[PDB]
DNA sequence: TTTTTTGTGGCACTGGCCGTCGTTTCG
DNA sequence: CGAAACGACGGCCAGTGCCA
């Protein structure tokens, strides 16, 4: 719940203060509101995996050091594999950071839709925000149709066993178990109700 | 009405005597003719029955209880009882203390069982016949002690229970007649006229020759004797409360006092004479003290003090009274009384019962006899009464052969003369009344029953001489036993828990500034520290943290009651206060204003955060800062932007002890660490009469002597009628009302006011000053050598060692000797030897502690120095 | 407090809505402004004594002067403690998919 | 931080100087450096506290950094740091005193007004006049 | 001496292991003790992390507790009371030699 | 426990200190 | 016609004077 409260601020800060194109935050305020948060390295659009694509291993390490200074043992290496050749580049070197510092890896898929058959349903939803025809071209597209809620068995197809192992899969269930976020509701849930002030001063 | 009284007795006996009166034992009694069912069944019947069944065994407790109920029912007072314990058992249930009982009331086993009385009357020598005389129909007068705070609540209960129109409190000089008329204040000669009787009426009053001196006095004395009988006006009685059956308006006329309490127009004797039920609700302070004793002990160490289940033979409790530590021990605080207990060395409760009873002008002569018999250095003989011995011994062994209590004489009369214990009560009445020749009925009556029992009529008459002698000063055991229990409870809390006992004393009398100052210095000289208040650790009132007494937040002067609570409540929901900034940003000026903040710093409650001079300068700056932080937070925001964390504390040079302790006096009411006087200890040594030791030292000296005394001035007056300024000199041992009358000579001419030390020559009889000297007048005046030798030094060596080492260093310094003897600090100025101010250091080389103290003999005159030149160095 | 504030600072408050008008206390203090005992208005429908449920008091204001009354609450209780609630089709879905 | 509270104005500005462990005024600092040390440690122990700062990168953790070299001050005492003193004046005193501490009182003194007293009462004049009285 | 100890006054006792939850005392224990009054004190041998402490709470006093008290890591002995072994009254030293 | 020459209690009224209401004036 | 600011005030807490 302390983490949930920090997420409530970080989200509120991003809109109220750091809003330009999207609602953005800082590593400075993340440092302030990192209490009770678990961090993952992120998708290809993230800080470390983008620095790796620029052939800049020196900046991604120091950026990993900056996040490792904030979250400590609450930081993790996010390893997600779709069809992308850029993920080969990234995941290979991410593995080295994971093995050097001893951070532990967590597997994910970055799903935007439920099943694989939604691929076109999602793709047309992109064309509605982009306001273009099915064959524009140059329309807001996603690189594939692999962005869905995959089966545990189906994850191994993307992440081979004699290469990754079981640590990405097992950590996924361990972190899910340890995320004990109970919002105050049910037999819980107290009333945050104000007093008012006072007369003068009486009951 | 009589049956429900029996139920409550049978129910009561079970809980008061667990090991003896059990469910099993009650069933048995039913068989010779749920626990509550048995008491119910025993009530039903019936006198004829109970009668047939006709140390303290299980059968004896019943017979006693059964006999008292028989008397109470027959005389027609079961209803009177049921009313009494109702409001007492209500008081217990609603958090109001009830005493063990006063008067004869404690003698009844029924009263004890049910819950009016809370002392075992059959364990001690208490009698029901003393309480209610079975052979005479007279209403018993039950008086009950309560906590002085919660006394009105128990009267308020009665007013709602028995009706507002049927319940109300009862309504209530020669010297004044001469003065009070003249007053409508100075006299000055009018007091010398009324000092002739310090009062008995002028009807009698042999210095009446003053009348015929002046014609003014002729009338005034004749007029004053005519206005004596008036009883002043009307007012409320402390304990008096009446509960009539029918509305009071029908018989007794009423009033309402200034506090709105309903008051009877008749007095006690007039209300009783009409035959109305009267009750005395007394307000005791010991019960109030014992309430705070239980809460602090439970708060400190998690112990539930059950006063009614304490062991009566605790070794630490008695050996504490044996050491004369009766500082706050109930019924035992008097000077001579304290000395009497240390000599006596009490070991059982009966020693305190006898001591308290004997200690008063009259039976006090028997105390020394009691102490030697008690300590085991004088045989207890009854050789004067050999035949009567067997009856006297079991009665008098408890008190070592001394007829102390009234119950003993009743027992001695009942057993030896064969009287009924009811009519042995009547015999006590006759001996007190001293009826000319009526007690000669009791003499011959005693002799007849005496010789039928065995006494040969030579002893019988002389035995009666003994009784009538001790009957004059015979005290009531029931009352003494009950009140002695509260003394023992008081002593018990002190012995085992001395810190919280001292903190209780401070808590009870927290408003009186003189007592607090006394209680602190008693605690400081007992190994128990007494710290100032603290926002982090102190509670509302006095508190015991670990083994240290700690001042409350309420004790701070300018800090509000709401503020005291608000500060405390903020700390609980949040954390402990981390800094000054954290304090005043969490607690706005709204609640804790600047006036209260300043007084909190002066008191020392914010000492954890830093220096007081620095904190006092940092107030307004941080108040602006704290005001600005809210304005930011009251507009979205979050933290880093909303707060530039508290600046460094606004620098300031530290306070000197004079002004620091002066602020402490303003913050709380009295100084923190005793002092200041002893900061310059050169003068403390001189002290010819310490404030405490003044009475002890001055009385054994010539008629109205003179003596020099130092301390600190704490009062401002000047003149005129002249120069008549009343200042108060205060020491670490106390203070005195010093005049400031002789100064109009003129003149001592102080102009010193508060916060400066002085030395004062004064005459004593009250004290009357004559000459005065400030600190620099003392320090400049020619000094003298003073050695402080211990008792340990033999005379037939012969003490030539001290004389040899003083010979080698001649000069011109008087040598003083402080001999700490077995009892009293002696003062000894030397003889011929005058030191030359080199022998100080060369003497400290050996095992002696020398000083360069101011010469006492010099303090006089107004030249040579002089007083002008003694103001120059200051 | 804010209803009495509204009246004094030129903001017309409505006589009440929902079950709020049922309470005499509400009427007396001035939340609602219609005599509940004159008409057949009952307290027990507003607050059921035999059930601890928080009563929801809705108040009608002038549509011009409504933002002022909210502003009063923002200033009074704290800017960080006062905010308005957020509010998030079959035909629309068909057409957009048709495009 | 208990010392940092005792702060009697300019009192602790010298206190931070006197029992030191600094580095010749200390680069980028500050005084005290013993304010940071317990922030690094995080009292009492406490495992999830002294790791924090070492992982980003009481006394041994403080010695583990650190701006040591210099070596200035020691105690806690040490120093640095018509009648009158006199004679002249050093100290050590050359007329009165001391069986010091008294020494220390003559070094903070100079100069050059007499009396006063300040702080305030009240024996520096007396000991002076008494010292002149023995020619 | 031993011969005194074995014949001396026998105060009640309950030995308690360091393993102790907050929701076990002091209501359940004091209730069992209050129901049986007597003239002997009670003690608490707390076998702690380092060293054997003794918290002799208060007059509480009954020989049925043993059965319910061993239903746990705690045991009840009738030892010669540690908090005594001082003073020179009440007993005393003579009346400790008498029953031997 | 009651009487005396005394102290202390407990309550009531005044006064000094921080946020409130009303009128008035200007935008 | 509404807001702002000054001016007069109100309420509470604390001390201090004498009541059983
Ligand atoms: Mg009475
Ligand atoms: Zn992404
Ligand atoms: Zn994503």
């Amino acid at each position: 719940f302390t983490g949930y409260q920090n997420l409530v601020r970080l989200a509120s800060r991003a809109y109220l203060e750091g809003f330009y194109e999207k609602p953005r935050i800082d590593r400075e305020i993340l440092r302030e509101h990192a209490q009770g948060l678990i961090a993952l390295s992120g998708c290809l659009g993230a800080e470390i995996p983008q620095f790796i694509l620029q052939d800049r291993l020196d900046l991604a390490e120091a950026r990993l050091n900056e996040d490792l200074s904030i979250f400590g043992d609450r930081f993790f290496i996010e390893i997600q594999n779709h069809g992308l050749p850029e993920q080969k580049k990234v995941n290979q070197v991410l593995k080295e950071f994971a093995r050097k510092y001893g951070l532990g890896m967590v597997a994910t898929n970055d799903g935007h839709y439920v099943r694989k058959e939604d691929a076109r349903a999602h793709e047309v939803l992109l064309a509605i925000q982009s306001k273009t025809t099915l064959d524009d071209p140059e329309r807001w597209r996603f690189p594939c149709d692999e962005f869905y809620v995959k089966t545990p068995e189906e994850m191994r197809a993307m992440l081979p066993e004699a290469e990754w192992g079981d640590e990405p899969f097992d950590n996924t269930v361990e972190i899910a178990r340890m995320c004990d976020v109970d919002l105050p509701i049910g037999d819980k849930m107290v009333y945050r109700i104000p007093r008012f002030p006072l007369p003068e001063g009486r009951t | 009405e009589a049956q429900y009284l029996r139920e409550l007795t049978f129910l009561g006996l079970l809980r008061r005597y667990p090991d003896r009166i059990t469910e099993a034992f009650y069933r048995e009694v039913l068989r010779l003719l749920d626990e509550r069912a048995l008491a119910e069944a025993l009530a039903r019947v019936e006198e004829k029955a109970w009668e047939e069944l006709r140390e303290w065994t299980a059968e004896a407790i019943l017979h006693r209880a059964l006999y008292e109920l028989s008397v109470i029912e027959r005389m027609g007072f079961p209803g009177y009882f049921l009313i009494v314990q109702d409001y007492i058992n209500w008081a217990r249930g609603h958090g109001v203390s009830v005493g063990p009982g006063r008067g004869s009331a404690a003698g009844s086993l029924v009263a004890y069982a049910v819950g009016i009385t809370n002392i075992d009357p059959l364990r001690f020598g208490l009698l029901f016949e003393r309480f209610l005389n079975p052979e005479r129909v007279s209403m018993p007068d039950i008086d009950t002690d309560f906590s002085d705070r919660e006394r009105d609540r128990v009267i308020q209960y009665v007013r709602e229970r028995y009706g507002e129109d049927k319940v109300a409190q009862i309504g209530t000089a020669s010297k004044a007649a001469l003065k009070d008329v003249a007053r409508v204040i100075p006299h000055k000669k009018a007091e010398e006229l009324a000092k002739l009787i310090p009062p008995k009426p002028l009807q009698e009053a042999e210095l009446r020759a003053e009348m015929e001196k002046d014609e003014r006095i002729r009338q005034v004395i004749e007029v004053a004797m005519r206005l004596e009988g008036l009883n002043r006006h009307a007012s409320v009685h402390a304990a008096g409360v009446v509960i009539a059956a029918e509305p009071l308006t029908d018989l007794v006329p009423l009033m309402r006092d200034q506090e709105g309490r309903p008051v009877t127009q008749y007095d006690m004797g007039a209300v009783e004479a009409l035959g109305l039920l009267k009750m005395d609700f007394l307000g005791l302070r010991t019960l109030t003290f014992l309430d705070e004793a239980r809460r602090i002990v439970k708060e400190s160490k998690g112990v539930e003090l059950d006063y009614d289940r304490l062991p009566l033979d605790d070794p630490k409790t008695f050996e504490l009274l044996s050491r004369g530590e009766t500082k706050g021990v109930f019924q035992l605080e008097s000077g001579g009384m304290t000395a009497t207990v240390r000599g006596l060395k009490p070991r059982r409760l009966e020693d305190i019962i006898a001591l308290v009873s004997l200690y008063r002008p009259g039976p006090m002569e028997h105390i020394p006899t009691y102490i030697r018999r008690h300590h085991g250095q004088e045989p207890v003989s009854y050789a004067e009464f050999p035949h009567a011995e067997k009856y006297l011994r079991p009665i008098l062994d408890e008190t070592y052969g001394i007829p102390v209590y009234q119950e003993q004489i009743m027992q001695i009369a009942s057993q030896v003369a064969g009287y009924s214990l009811g009519e042995a009560d009547l015999l006590r009445r006759a001996m007190g009344k001293k009826r000319v020749e009526e007690m000669q009925k009791h003499r011959e009556r005693f002799v007849r029953g005496a010789k039928e029992r065995g006494v040969p009529e030579e002893e019988a008459n002389r035995l009666f001489d003994m009784l009538e002698a001790f009957a004059n000063y015979g005290f009531n055991k029931s009352h003494a036993a009950a009140y002695s229990l509260l003394s023992y409870q008081t002593a018990y809390v002190k012995a085992h828990y001395p810190v919280e006992f001292m903190a209780a004393l401070l808590s009870v009398e927290r408003h009186d500034s003189d007592k607090v100052a006394e209680y602190i210095r008693d605690a400081r000289a007992l190994g128990i520290p007494v710290l100032p208040p603290d926002v982090n650790r102190s509670g509302f009132d006095f508190k015991v943290v670990g083994e240290e007494i700690l001042f409350g937040l309420s004790a701070v002067k300018n800090v509000g009651e709401m503020a005291a609570r608000a500060i405390l409540e903020e700390r609980e929901r949040g954390g402990p206060f981390k800094s000054l900034g954290d304090f005043l940003k969490r607690l706005p000026e709204q609640v804790v204003n600047k006036r209260a903040l300043e007084s909190l710093v002066k008191a020392g409650a914010l000492d954890a955060f830093g220096d007081r001079a620095r904190l006092l300068a940092s107030l307004e700056p941080l108040l602006r800062w704290a005001a600005e932080t809210r304005e930011r937070g009251r507009s979205g925001l979050v933290g880093l932007f909303a707060e530039v964390e508290e600046p460094p504390l606004v620098e300031a040079s530290p306070l000197d002890e004079i002004t620091m302790l002066r602020y402490e006096k303003e913050a709380l009411g009295i100084y923190v660490s005793g002092h200041p006087v002893l900061r310059y200890p050169g003068l403390r040594e001189v002290a010819s009469c310490t404030i405490e030791e003044l009475s002890e030292f001055v009385r054994e000296l010539p008629g109205k002597p003179k003596v020099l005394l130092s301390g600190m001035v704490e009062e401002v007056v000047r003149k005129p009628t002249g120069m008549m300024a009343r200042f108060t000199l205060s020491d670490e041992t106390g203070a005195l009302e010093v005049v400031v009358f002789g100064r109009a000579y003129e003149g001592v001419s102080p102009k010193l006011k508060e916060d400066i030390p002085l030395l004062v020559l004064a005459e004593v009889e009250r004290v009357l000053a004559q000459a005065v000297w400030t600190l620099e007048e003392v320090l400049e005046a020619p000094k003298a050598l003073e050695v402080e030798v211990d008792h340990a030094l033999l005379d037939e060596k012969g003490v030539a060692r001290l004389k040899s080492l003083l010979d080698e260093h001649p000069g011109s310094l008087p040598v003083y000797l402080r001999v700490l003897g077995p009892f009293g600090e002696a003062l000894f100025a030397l003889r011929e030897v005058r030191v030359g101010e080199e022998a100080l250091g060369l003497l400290e080389a050996e095992g002696y502690r020398a000083y360069l103290v101011p010469d006492r003999e010099v303090f006089l005159q107004g030249n040579g120095g002089g007083p002008k030149e003694e103001v120059v160095p200051f | 407090d804010y209803i009495n504030w509204a009246r004094g600072h030129g903001v017309s408050v409505g006589p009440g809505r929902g079950s709020a008008a049922g309470s005499l206390v509400a009427y007396a203090v001035g939340i609602t402004n219609i005599d509940p005992l004159r008409f057949g208005l009952l307290f027990e429908r507003f607050l059921n004594p035999e059930r601890v449920s928080m009563p929801d008091i809705d108040t009608d204001f002038s549509d011009r002067e409504r933002d002022r009354v909210i502003q009063y609450v923002r200033e009074r209780y704290g800017e960080d403690k006062v905010a308005q609630i957020g509010t998030f089709a079959s035909k629309a879905a068909l057409k957009d998919v048709a495009r | 931080h208990h010392h940092h509270h005792h702060k009697a104005g300019e009192a602790q500005d010298l206190a931070e100087g006197w029992r030191a462990f600094l580095e010749a005024l200390k680069p980028t600092l500050r005084a005290f450096v013993r304010e940071a040390r317990p922030h690094l440690e995080g009292k009492t122990l406490v495992l999830r506290f002294p790791e924090s700062k070492a992982f980003h990168h009481l006394l041994p953790l403080a010695r583990a950094q650190f701006g040591v070299e210099e070596l200035a001050f020691v105690l806690e005492k040490k120093s640095l740091s018509p009648p009158w003193e006199a004679e002249e004046g050093e100290d050590p005193s050359e007329e009165l005193r001391r069986l010091a501490r008294l020494l220390g009182g003559r070094l903070l003194w100079v100069r050059k007004p007499k009396a006063p007293e300040a702080e305030e009462p009240v024996s520096e004049d007396g000991i002076g006049g008494n010292g002149i009285m023995p020619p």
